[PDB]
RNA sequence: UUACCACGGAGUGAUUCAUGACUGGGGUGAAGUCGUAACAAGGUAGCCGUAGGGGAACCUGCGGCUGGAUC
RNA sequence: GCGGGGUGGAGCAGCCUGGUAGCUCGUCGGGCUCAUAACCCGAAGGUCGUCGGUUCAAAUCCGGCCCCCGCAACCA
RNA sequence: AAAAUG
RNA sequence: GAAAGACCAAGGGUUCCUGCGCAACGUUAAUCGACGCAGGGUUAGUCGGUUCCUAAGGCGAGGCUGAAAAGCGUAGUCGAUGGGAAACAGGUUAAUAUUCCUGUACUUCUGGUUACUGCGAUGGAGGGACGGAGAAGGCUAGGCCAGCUUGGCGUUGGUUGUCCAAGUUUAAGGUGGUAGGCUGAAAUCUUAGGUAAAUCCGGGGUUUCAAGGCCGAGAGCUGAUGACGAGUCGUCUAGAUGACGAAGUGGUUGAUGCCAUGCUUCCAAGAAAAGCUUCUAAGCUUCAGGUAACCAGGAACCGUACCCCAAACCGACACAGGUGGUCGGGUAGAGAAUACCAAGGCGCUUGAGAGAACUCGGGUGAAGGAACUAGGCAAAAUGGCACCGUAACUUCGGGAGAAGGUGCGCCGGCUAGGGUGAAGGAUUUACUCCGUAAGCUCUGGCUGGUCGAAGAUACCAGGCCGCUGCGACUGUUUAUUAAAAACACAGCACUCUGCAAACACGAAAGUGGACGUAUAGGGUGUGACGCCUGCCCGGUGCCGGAAGGUUAAUUGAUGG
RNA sequence: CUUGUCGGGUAAGUUCCGACCUGCACGAAUGGCGUAACGAUGGCGGCGCUGUCUCCACCCGAGACUCAGUGAAAUUGAAA
RNA sequence: CAUGCUUGAGGUUCUAACUCUGGUCCGUAAUCCGGAUCGAGGACAGUGUAUGGUGGGCAGUUUGACUGGGGCGGUCUCCU
């Protein structure tokens, strides 16, 4: 049976990455409310 | 020619086919195409804007010229070609001076012909020239509406107009969908009407032969459900319990749509 | 022991008789019912082919004939 | 269970608003016709389904009864 | 103009 | 054994190898491990990326639009799943190899010297550059057989021989321009064209000739007196070491691989751009630049371990699930089905007994043969090739493999062919034409004999027929209780739309429709085909009309 | 109403096939009536075949049973 | 009754406002966008604001209680 998560490294890179958050003002708020909580990971 | 096929399978019994002999079978001239990409009917939102559009078969698009700009320049009809983005056939014509060019293929335009342009062109099939000094009564296919523009009107196949009338700086021509309509004296038009008359009588034959021209089914509003139409709902089969309408609530029964009130001074009569 | 071959079996067709619920017209019969289509110019001149309609004879359109009356 | 009706021989008005029953066909009698039909003239014909009640007066109002015609009789 | 039948 | 073998991509990240270990992990134990500890291991001008070019699409200087955030989009520049330079055989470690080593190649760049010279683009032309199906050939890998070399002479009848076993290998490149495919060629004069120019391309005229020009597998020759090769000898600790090393050839068969981006044919009419060739513009012009030969050097950076149809990836697991592409031998066989094997890999991480009921997966069954049941559910049965033969009905294609029936194993006798192919002949005297006995291979025919209970002998491999309802058919559908009569469909009709089209997405710019133009586009209903589709415009819609009656903001006469 | 009535098929047929017309409450593009070919479509009937059945019997593997090792689950106010 | 002064309503025409998803020139190497110039329409179209009509395309809601279960039926205030 096929599963949801069939993964991939470019499609992750070019959906969650650090350039594709930066590119809009809606994920510049993704990473924000992220370095505010203290998170380590803070982009996929 | 039309030509019936045997019953041989239950998909060839219901074929019948538009076959003409005398189109080329090479190659397109290549300096005059282009590519060009399908769209599935989406816009650049990517949403559907048109409906029941999707697949086929790839095609080139084939630089057609539709203004005919080069007045006095005898040319020769070189030959007849297949259009996959047209329902006409298409004529690629060597002027006196290279400067091959295609054309909208007139009704009987094989492989001489002279086809000049201009003022004082012969009155022959397929010469071009503007409506003032074509003779009254006469039938016309592809009329321009704007100088310079190109022309617009009777281009699909077997199409043609008629001038029935001419004062001032105007001519009276009467469509073929039946309306009175004044044009600009100054555009211009071509003689005779337009090839493959007979691209009406054929037959699809199958549902396949419909998506070899990247048509996609149409569902009919009766068989959904209220949220998805209008016309949905109901225990058992129903008759659209309503007027009948379009998917966005637009009655389409007999209601007029037509809201411009910009050209309306040049629709003498109306097609109705 | 092999070859020929009668009886008898198996499958599938053709043809011809008898019969069959129910149905299409035909013929004959009596003081039956509805009308009056034709015969006189039969009271809308009749017939022929064809198409549509109607309880029924029949009516109407298109073409043809005189085997049609009056002057 | 709810609703609408029962009036000459037949099919329909009159019941709203209590005091006057009408239309067509049919029947009878006389006409025109050689005779019947068609047509013309003149008449008869329903105390209003039954009972009970209010009222000075009931086809008409209010009840029961006998006859009919329509709907409804659902969820497990 | 109406004029069916025996 | 068309994988349960080998290899790429994605994904994983040390799981790879060695030494030392068994607490925990491993559905049992463990001395073992994809487990713990510690060391080691990935070598490139040619492989894959990067650098060069673009598709869908993304972003987008100015710009247009929008309360703000922002939306669209021009120039442009990112984006492979595509285009575009060049390497193969052998040896080697416990762990890497087209990378290291040996041997033989190929592509491209830089700096010089000589000799001759019009150089120059982002712009123009050519080229790159392409669909579905089908068919006839040519060839190659691979497979068989014969010969040859080396060894053997068989625990049990025979085996010194038309005996048994193994091996009989060798690439890239260079030379060659073949089977075959496409194309007329050269000279001279000229020009309403390719945004300017052009000696280049396109167009026009005249003269001459039947011969050039471009592609193109493959054979042969060479690479190669070399590598490899059963094995033998010497040395050492049963295994390591060095040297030597036989034969290494012909005949048939033959691909789904190459010629082939070819040829024929049909509509549904079948990517772009750069690299490449050539022409000139602006600029030099006796510097620069270009073209040939020789010499000397260079090719940076990143990935290379291991799993990869799985115990290492997606599924919470060492999970009967899922995962794209390549190779793919022998005997039967039409076959990549099926059966038994080769190369290679494995016996699936709890066992040992015993032989109760009952449950699961099967084998055989007396007489009967659907009597079972909601219902022949399940099972049983049929099953191949050749030949004979075959109904109603029909849209003339079909129904049809209708139905039904006969033969089939092995061993001899006689007999008809095809393909390949020495010697020969001919002139195109050489990668050539015709043709040949033996040999090898592939098709038959008529005629006996013979064994068994049974010869399509196993695996594999249609059950059929007669009335009816529905839907014309192929197809789609409720991922996970409904696959159907439901949806679609070709065909039909009504209706709107004259192009800045109707319509749809967007506060808008704009976009789709469509680089289309009434034989076109949207909406609606019906649903192949045959015969047909009757009456009603009172209700509610839509279309048309303009006379009269009403009727909004607005205006403000009059009165209080 | 209803298993309407008649005919066929079966020893026996609420289903099936052909008719009748009394259509509670068919009907002509929410199309009417037919139709060759097609269907993992609904109903009925035949031939062959059979453990479907009368009515089960024997046999072969995997569990179940015993021995050694590892070792759950739902549930549960307390239980003489 | 011509006149002179204004305004309401309509028709005809003109260009100069506005419009062009028409041509060619420039920015520029550019089917965007601006400017210039031709051509067409032209005080129309179109947009702002005020207003009548239409408008399940979309939205926020309502749709009573008693009742020998709920629905259907009946009842719901006053007098004897
Ligand atoms: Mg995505
Ligand atoms: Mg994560
Ligand atoms: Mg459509
Ligand atoms: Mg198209
Ligand atoms: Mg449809
Ligand atoms: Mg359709
Ligand atoms: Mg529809
Ligand atoms: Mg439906
Ligand atoms: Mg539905
Ligand atoms: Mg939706
Ligand atoms: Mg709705
Ligand atoms: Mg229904
Ligand atoms: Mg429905
Ligand atoms: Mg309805
Ligand atoms: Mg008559
Ligand atoms: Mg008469
Ligand atoms: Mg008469
Ligand atoms: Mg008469
Ligand atoms: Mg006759
Ligand atoms: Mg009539
Ligand atoms: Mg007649
Ligand atoms: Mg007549
Ligand atoms: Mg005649
Ligand atoms: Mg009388
Ligand atoms: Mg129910
Ligand atoms: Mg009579
Ligand atoms: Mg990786
Ligand atoms: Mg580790
Ligand atoms: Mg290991
Ligand atoms: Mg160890
Ligand atoms: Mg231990
Ligand atoms: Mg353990
Ligand atoms: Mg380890
Ligand atoms: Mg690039
Ligand atoms: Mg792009
Ligand atoms: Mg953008
Ligand atoms: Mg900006
Ligand atoms: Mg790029
Ligand atoms: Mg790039
Ligand atoms: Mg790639
Ligand atoms: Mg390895
Ligand atoms: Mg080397
Ligand atoms: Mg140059
Ligand atoms: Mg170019
Ligand atoms: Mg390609
Ligand atoms: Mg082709
Ligand atoms: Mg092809
Ligand atoms: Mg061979
Ligand atoms: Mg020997
Ligand atoms: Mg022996
Ligand atoms: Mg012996
Ligand atoms: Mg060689
Ligand atoms: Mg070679
Ligand atoms: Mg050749
Ligand atoms: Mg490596
Ligand atoms: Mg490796
Ligand atoms: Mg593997
Ligand atoms: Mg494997
Ligand atoms: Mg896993
Ligand atoms: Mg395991
Ligand atoms: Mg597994
Ligand atoms: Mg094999
Ligand atoms: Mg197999
Ligand atoms: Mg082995
Ligand atoms: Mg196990
Ligand atoms: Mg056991
Ligand atoms: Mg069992
Ligand atoms: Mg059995
Ligand atoms: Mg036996
Ligand atoms: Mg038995
Ligand atoms: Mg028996
Ligand atoms: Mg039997
Ligand atoms: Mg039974
Ligand atoms: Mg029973
Ligand atoms: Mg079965
Ligand atoms: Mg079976
Ligand atoms: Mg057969
Ligand atoms: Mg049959
Ligand atoms: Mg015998
Ligand atoms: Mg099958
Ligand atoms: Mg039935
Ligand atoms: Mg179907
Ligand atoms: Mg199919
Ligand atoms: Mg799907
Ligand atoms: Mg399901
Ligand atoms: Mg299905
Ligand atoms: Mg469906
Ligand atoms: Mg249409
Ligand atoms: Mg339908
Ligand atoms: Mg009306
Ligand atoms: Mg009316
Ligand atoms: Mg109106
Ligand atoms: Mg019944
Ligand atoms: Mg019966
Ligand atoms: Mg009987
Ligand atoms: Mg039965
Ligand atoms: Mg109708
Ligand atoms: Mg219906
Ligand atoms: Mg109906
Ligand atoms: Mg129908
Ligand atoms: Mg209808
Ligand atoms: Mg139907
Ligand atoms: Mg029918
Ligand atoms: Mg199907
Ligand atoms: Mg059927
Ligand atoms: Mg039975
Ligand atoms: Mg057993
Ligand atoms: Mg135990
Ligand atoms: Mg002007
Ligand atoms: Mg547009
Ligand atoms: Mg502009
Ligand atoms: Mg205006
Ligand atoms: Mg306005
Ligand atoms: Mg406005
Ligand atoms: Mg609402
Ligand atoms: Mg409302
Ligand atoms: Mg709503
Ligand atoms: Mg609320
Ligand atoms: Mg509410
Ligand atoms: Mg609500
Ligand atoms: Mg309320
Ligand atoms: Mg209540
Ligand atoms: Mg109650
Ligand atoms: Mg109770
Ligand atoms: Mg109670
Ligand atoms: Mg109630």
């Amino acid at each position: 049976m096929k599963r949801t998560f069939q993964p991939s490294t470019l499609k992750r890179a070019r959906v969650h990455g650090f350039r594709a958050r930066m590119a809009t003002k809606n994920g510049r708020q993704v990473l924000s409310r992220r370095r505010a909580k203290g998170r380590k990971r803070l982009t996929v | 020619a039309i030509v019936k096929c045997k019953p041989t399978s239950a998909g060839r019994r219901f074929v019948v086919k538009v076959v003409n002999q005398e189109l080329h079978k090479g190659a397109p001239y290549a300096p005059l195409l282009e590519k060009k990409s399908k769209s599935g009917g989406r816009n650049n939102n990517g949403r559907i804007t048109t409906r029941h559009i999707g697949g086929g078969h790839k095609q080139h698009y084939r630089l057609v010229d539709f203004r005919r700009n080069k007045d006095g320049i005898p040319a020769i009809v070189e030959r007849v070609e297949y259009d996959p983005n047209r329902t006409a056939h298409i004529a690629l014509l060597k002027y006196a001076d290279g400067e091959r060019r295609y054309i909208i293929a007139p009704k009987g335009v094989a492989a001489g012909d002279q086809l000049i342009s201009g003022i004082g062109a012969p009155i022959k099939a397929g010469n071009s020239m503007p409506l003032r000094n074509i003779p009254v009564g006469s039938t016309v296919h592809g009329i321009e509406l704007k100088p310079g523009k190109g022309a617009q009107i009777a281009r699909s196949a077997g199409a043609s107009a008629q001038l029935v009338a001419r004062e001032g700086a105007y001519v009276t021509l009467r469509l073929r969908s039946g309306e009175m309509r004044k044009v600009l004296a100054e555009c211009r038009a071509t003689l005779g009407e337009v090839s493959n008359s007979e691209h009406s009588l054929r037959s699809l034959g199958k549902a396949g032969a419909t998506r070899w021209r990247g048509v996609r089914p149409t569902v009919r509003g009766v068989a959904m459900n209220p949220v998805d139409h209008p016309h949905g709902g109901g225990e058992g089969r129903t008759s659209a319990g309503r007027h009948p309408v379009s998917p966005w609530g637009l009655q389409t029964k007999g209601k007029k749509t037509r809201s411009n009130k910009r050209t309306d001074n040049m629709i003498v009569r109306r097609r109705k």
